[PDB]
């Protein structure tokens, strides 16, 4: 009683694939038949199954419109089409055999890995903003810091504020230049890889979340944020 | 027929000590074409010193070779652990050329 | 600066083997090469050596009239083919560049296991 | 982007994600379904870096065959444990449970015993 | 400056594969490209190397023969033709580009996971041999485990001597039977996954590896090995 | 009752080879047949298998699609023809009678060595990387020493750091040179057959496998790695 | 260049002990003397100095009121007297010429072993708890194991809650017996060598560190807790 | 069930220490206790025994004639006095309750350190050298530290006889020694050279520094 | 200025936790009513009673361990290794008057 | 990227004379520079060559024993120290950076002339 896999590989998403399982040892063609999947770290994850000429074939919810699950029982062979491949769908995939009552799962394939990836890193300017969250009252001062992992070069660096269900406001950009209409009391400084965003006296309508930005290359990047609250 | 008689056939040391070699012939060795080669488990021989004292190009310099007539030496002066294996020596000067029948140090 | 090495393997006694050698990054054309074996356990034990046309060949006696060295110099081969072999023909064989006063055996081929049973 | 609302399924939830033991020492994992978990279809499966899951356990209860006595699993409803009485070397690995008492299989987040 | 690998998967042995590594940032035209593949919990291994097409392509002997790297420098594309696939291939491979004096592999590809097997999700019966050495004198006895990862059925277990140069004698079959011309002071017994093999007094012919071997499947194996100093 | 094993030899990578294994003492048309090989300094591992006509002929993983079990039954001899060579093909094949519950392998041939292999007697240049692993923590000091069994022509040795799941990452080329965008607290040294990588202080982003690699020659090799913990 | 020591032994706790250590080939009465002790497989410990008529005798901490060196230069002889022993106390003990700048500790005594100790150690029931932390939410199962080394008569177990700067709290007695007061969520049970503490479904107060504890005989033993956060 | 153990520590040789061993939880009176001992890095090894009185006490050589044990029943305590104390005494101390057929040594003490106690060593190599008469035999000794004037001397011993000086100061041959001896080397590596070995040369060969105040001398090499 | 020696085999072990650990003992002599014992000792302690009489496995000692033999060949055996059990084992032979022990038997 | 040259000017035979090399734009520490000269009206000369530390640094023939090529690698900037010059020695001097394979001399500095005479 054995499931023999195939296929897999590393694919740019959109792209196609197709996976095989050939069976020996039971009657297939009786069988129900599942595909699961396991993301690397992650834990184990249903995604299609299939059974007798009568029956419903399902799919989870995230791979509908998408995976095809099939079977040619004159070959005693289980297949799943992928198309419409994305990152989310890097996993390694298993074929089982469902004996429900009587075993759940209790055969499996090896499991093939499925990698949907455009590029190799990674080696973007990674900012990271500190602190995620600030508790402040107004009138006090907020400061805010935001460190790259390389030299920014030029200081091109901007800070933005955004609010609840708003689009993101430029505040600060070129590190230190304040946009037009924005309050004084919001400064910035720094140059390099060590960047700070300085609101003076905080009003209540200052409360909000906000980015730091650099633009000095072809990749941008954001910071994760910083929540005044 | 020149013979070359290797002693002593087994050397015990440890790392750090010197390993002083000997091999002597029946007949003078013409020239001092005499050779050694350091051969591990498995592996081909390997030219330590031709020419009685003529170290390879490569060849660390604690390996060194002395003598002349039929009286000739290899001396390797600090033992590293790649060093523990089987050393042959070789006349060649003449047709029949002949080897020792080895010293392994361990 | 290499000899590449193949043939060998295990035979019956009074059986025939041809073992090769092939030579690159030096003029073979000039180079005197020779055959060396190593029984299992034991010493390096000398075979047989060729050079330039007109030189001569020499064997050791425990192989005269059984083995026969040659060169293809168009090919850059060395040859060894042996003869009537018998159980102490059992041995590693080597290829070698002999050097003489400017190396001595600098040259070693990797070697080839000749094992002669019934 | 959303093939449906939800998400209706049944939640497993592991306990704990991680347990630190020795060998000899009993190793008690818990799996509790956010619904009821009819016939009491819930599987319990081990996991070894670069292989392939391994049925342990099914109908709660029933070993699957091959597997030491010192697996056991337990519970019905809504709470169901997996106990390995005295722990070997061989023993130590991530654990999922697995519950398919409908049409919407889901599994458990596992539990690393290392 | 990129290398976007694909390709890959599971395969059959025998089976072929063709990996390809798309290049951009760089005159990949100049550039000499190579192939490098790590093995599971293993270290890197180079595998080809192709340059300008006034230069030889260069293979390791592990994939000289079966292995064909070629590039199309149209597409700035990279290839790797696998045939005659073996488990032996089983690796991760890399693409990467060749700067010598000037960067080594100063950029590579992700990587993508080839494994050649024929197998399904269970694993061969595993033998572990315990101690891995045992040194003893004549007249002592000897004590040799063999642990099976699973139990071996009908105690399909025999234990073989070898000694340096020579092949493997047996001693012991059916876990307990000893072979003809064996002396009494050899004897084994256990059974399901706990075997023993007992020397009873060390005679100084004795000193050789021992092997376990379970025959209970179609899918032989052996122990490791435990050898007598 | 005997088994007589020929062929074998020195062959070139993707090259042919044909063993053979004439049997006499017993009724070699309806035994089960068996080839054994063994790598230098490994232990026993399967290889092919033949029985009765009406029964399958079996495979290892690493040779099946590339090598052919087969018997001449009126001449009762074995064969083994073995194409597509590769260097991890290396070891001693031996032929072997199957007796199952009656002897286990009860009969073996003498064994034949095959090496694949196309280089010379001169050995490539090994990297010895020590020590194998370093438990230190962050800010602490990691001296790791790579020790090269011939000189390294140009200093031509770099330096990689691997993270799980991820390609290697150039560090240190040239023995010397730190890549663009590495940390000034990497640092390479040495000369000759004597190379240290110093990470002056660690920092949780350092812990990882490292790797010496020697481009100085047309044979690349690396050093096997150190782990940082 | 000599120093002779002399001295030590076995003690009991809060006995006292003198060390001597007789110099020779150099100027004692000008040299400053120290004493440095080494607890068994731990590293090197400063203990007490003393030097010229006119210069402070020093002391570490720990033994600071409880040990006093002195130094009789009439016989070149260095003495500490040590009171109120304890087994931390217990080390070899090194008399060591201090030259500072000239060699620092350039000469050693021989060192001599002190051994604090009433005449353990022992019949102790070792009680072993796991895990030593649990990571759990409110509403889930903590289950507290308690492995005995040599069985608890009469399963005389108690298990205590004990929350930070709070005394201990007894849950359970005699292995099963939930005390007065107790919710019926905790529940313990075992016998022999091998108990459970079970709290059914965890609320936000329960967590904190749990404590088993056997008093079947006069040596009452803890477990070292485990911690459910 | 203890025994409490008190005592030891480190004294000059020829010097005295005396061992107490204190019982409770069983009928001491009656029982059997001996001591063992246990040198650094060595096996255990018995030293004494007393029993009921009755009372004949066993001693191991190694101790009979220095060492007393006894035992006051009236105290639960039991004795081992020490004296005349040597370098090779120096090992821990057990006491125990033998309880032979019931038990053996089932009861220990925690046993105490007792070190008798207070330079260059000398490493020859090879330990041993197989030749033939005619043979070269090349001698090395290699000191810890640097040999002081080049004070380094050879012996050469034949089995049953008194050692006979070959070479001292490094490279001075000594009268009667036949010039196919010769010594070499300074500092820590010396060397002793038999050009060509007779039969009467296969003995054992020590160096031997004689710098300093405590001299010592290699642990010898067998030519055979 | 002026018996019955034991034998251990093997001088060393090494092995992981759960595999078989099989020790010697081999007397010059025979040890008359089996009285041999083995101790077990982890450094910087006291030696610890294990089996006495050959097969008589003393209190508290778990099951694991087992003795065997008689005359002059004594076996112990323990049988699944924990990483406490990583010591220096004695055999003791306890028939005479001058009672003596094996050399020990590292197990790593 | 560019290469900021400076020094140079009149002196008499026998003199000394250092030029500098400001580098920008690229990882100095790890380039390959060199000094290239021309005499008036003639044509490139190569000078000298240094890399990184374990190469070897090279001159011309012409300049063996007289000239020294440093680099300081913390100021980023390539030095020619010019010792025993002659009427010979008179020349454009120009550093440049060496890509090798991925673009020769790429790269090179504004030169400085350098006269020699009495």
């Amino acid at each position: 009683v054995q499931l023999v896999e195939s296929g897999g590989g590393l694919v740019q998403p959109g792209g196609s694939l197709r996976l095989s399982c050939a069976a020996s040892g039971f009657t297939f063609r009786n069988s129900a038949m599942h595909w699961v999947r396991q993301a690397p770290g992650k834990g184990l994850e249903w995604v299609s199954s299939i059974w007798y000429s009568g029956s419903n074939t399902y799919y989870a919810d995230s791979v509908k419109g998408r995976f095809t699950i099939s079977r040619d029982n004159s070959k005693n062979t289980l297949y799943l089409q992928m198309n419409s491949l994305t990152a989310e769908d890097t996993a390694v995939y298993y074929c089982a055999r469902f004996a429900g009552g009587w075993g759940a799962y209790d055969v499996w394939g090896q499991g093939t890995l499925v990698t949907v990836s455009s590029g190799g890193g990674g080696s973007d300017i990674v900012l990271t903003q500190s602190p995620a969250t600030l508790s402040l009252s107004p009138g006090e001062r907020a400061t805010l810091s935001c460190r790259a992992s390389q030299s920014v070069s030029s200081n091109y660096l901007a800070w933005y504020q955004q609010k609840p269900g708003q689009a993101p406001r430029l505040l600060i950009y070129d590190s230190s230049s304040r946009a037009t209409g924005v309050p004084a009391r919001f400064s910035g400084s720094g140059s390099g890889t060590d960047f700070t965003l300085t609101i003076s006296s905080l009003e209540p309508e200052d409360f909000a979340v906000y980015y730091c930005h650099q633009y000095s290359d072809i990749s941008p990047t954001f910071g994760q944020g910083t929540k005044v609250e | 027929d020149i013979v070359l008689t290797q002693s002593p056939a087994t050397l015990s040391l440890s790392p750090g000590e010197r390993a002083t070699l000997s091999c002597r012939a029946s007949q003078s060795v013409s020239s001092n074409y005499l050779a050694w080669y350091q051969q591990k488990p498995g592996q081909a021989p390997r030219l330590l010193i031709y020419d009685s004292s003529s170290r390879a190009t490569g060849v660390p310099a604690r390996f060194s070779g002395s003598g002349s007539g039929t009286d000739f030496t290899l001396t390797i002066s600090s033992l590293e652990p790649e060093d523990f294996a089987v050393y042959y020596c070789h006349q060649y000067s003449d047709i029949s050329p002949t080897f020792g029948q080895g010293t392994k140090v361990e | 600066v290499q000899l590449v090495e193949s043939g060998g393997g295990l035979v019956q006694p009074g059986g025939s083997l041809r073992l090769s050698c092939a030579a690159s990054g030096f003029t073979f054309r000039n180079s005197a090469m020779h055959w060396v074996r190593q029984a299992p356990g034991k010493g390096l034990e000398w075979v047989s050596s060729i050079w330039y046309s007109g030189s001569n060949t020499y064997y050791a006696d425990s192989v005269k009239g059984r083995f026969t060295i040659s060169r293809d110099n168009s090919k850059n081969t060395l040859y060894l083919q042996m003869n009537s072999l018998t159980a102490e023909d059992t041995a590693v064989y080597y290829c070698a560049r002999f050097a003489g006063g400017w190396g001595a055996y600098d040259v070693w081929g990797q070697g080839t296991l000749v094992t002669v049973s019934s």
